[PDB]
């Protein structure tokens, strides 16, 4: 089971072969205008 | 009138990091600011609350003209002289007595609520609310902290495609939302510094 605090979200990130954060689908991989990945 | 409703408009909105060199020196930073395209709501739903009061919840209660969803590039290129605060104003027609919950989430829990009772100022026949210098919490504080010392930029994307703050104004008295606004981070690549999009959520 994942654990969902401030360490471990960090964590996730830096050292990800301890990662144990919910898994989740990229935001540019989901029904998303085009210019929400391209600023003004 | 971008995030505007029938009931209230938000004018401003703006996070900063307020820095006090000497008694008549401040230098300030702004991380975001705001001084439609339309996004279907269920493409966010699991980056908010469930449940009964969460984002759903207050989407199929209404109104749809209320919600919105504005992406940030935050601007983080910034350094006991501190201040962290977020500065909101708004307008209504209408003279009512306004809360702000602003709701930090992370993997769509809410980590923390600040909750804030606004009373009208009458200005111009129209009526203006303002939420000015708000401290940022100490988890914001420790987040942006946190996000600096990750040593590359893609990195802090990918933290931040986990982290949104919520925020719900509502008519204290009636519990009529007026605006809800869910918002989503990234960091800022550009020259210019912070950019915005917002974007209408709507049901499909
Ligand atoms: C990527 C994070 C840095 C961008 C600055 C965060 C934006 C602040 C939004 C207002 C949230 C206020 C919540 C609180 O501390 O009470």
């Amino acid at each position: 089971d994942s654990e969902t605090d401030l360490e471990a979200l960090f964590n996730a990130v830096m050292n990800p072969k301890t990662a144990n954060v919910p898994q989740t689908v990229p935001m540019r991989l989901r029904k998303l205008p085009d210019s929400f990945f391209k600023p003004p | 009138r971008s995030v505007a409703s029938s009931k209230l408009w938000m004018l401003e909105f703006s996070a900063f990091l307020e820095q006090q060199q000497d008694p008549d020196t401040y230098n300030k930073h702004l991380f975001v600011h705001i001084g439609l395209e339309a996004v279907d709501i269920r493409q966010i739903y699991d980056k908010f609350p469930e449940k009964k009061g969460g984002l759903k919840d207050l989407f199929e209660r209404g109104p749809s003209n209320a919600f919105f969803l504005v992406k940030f590039w935050a601007d983080l290129n910034t350094n006991g002289s501190s201040f962290y605060g977020v500065s909101s104003q708004y307008e209504s027609p209408e003279n009512m007595i306004i809360t702000c919950s602003t709701k930090v989430c992370s993997f769509g829990k809410q980590v923390v609520e600040k909750v804030e009772t606004e009373y009208a100022r009458y200005e111009n026949g129209h009526y203006s609310y303002r939420i000015h210098r708000s401290p940022l919490c100490e988890y914001m504080i420790n987040f942006i902290h946190k996000l600096k010392h990750l040593p590359e930029k893609y990195m802090m994307n990918s933290v931040l495609e986990n982290f949104t703050i919520l925020q719900v104004v509502t008519n204290r008295d009636t519990q009529e939302t007026l605006l809800c606004i869910a918002y989503v981070f990234e960091v800022s690549a550009s020259e210019h510094g912070a950019q915005h999009h917002i974007y209408r959520l709507v049901k499909e």
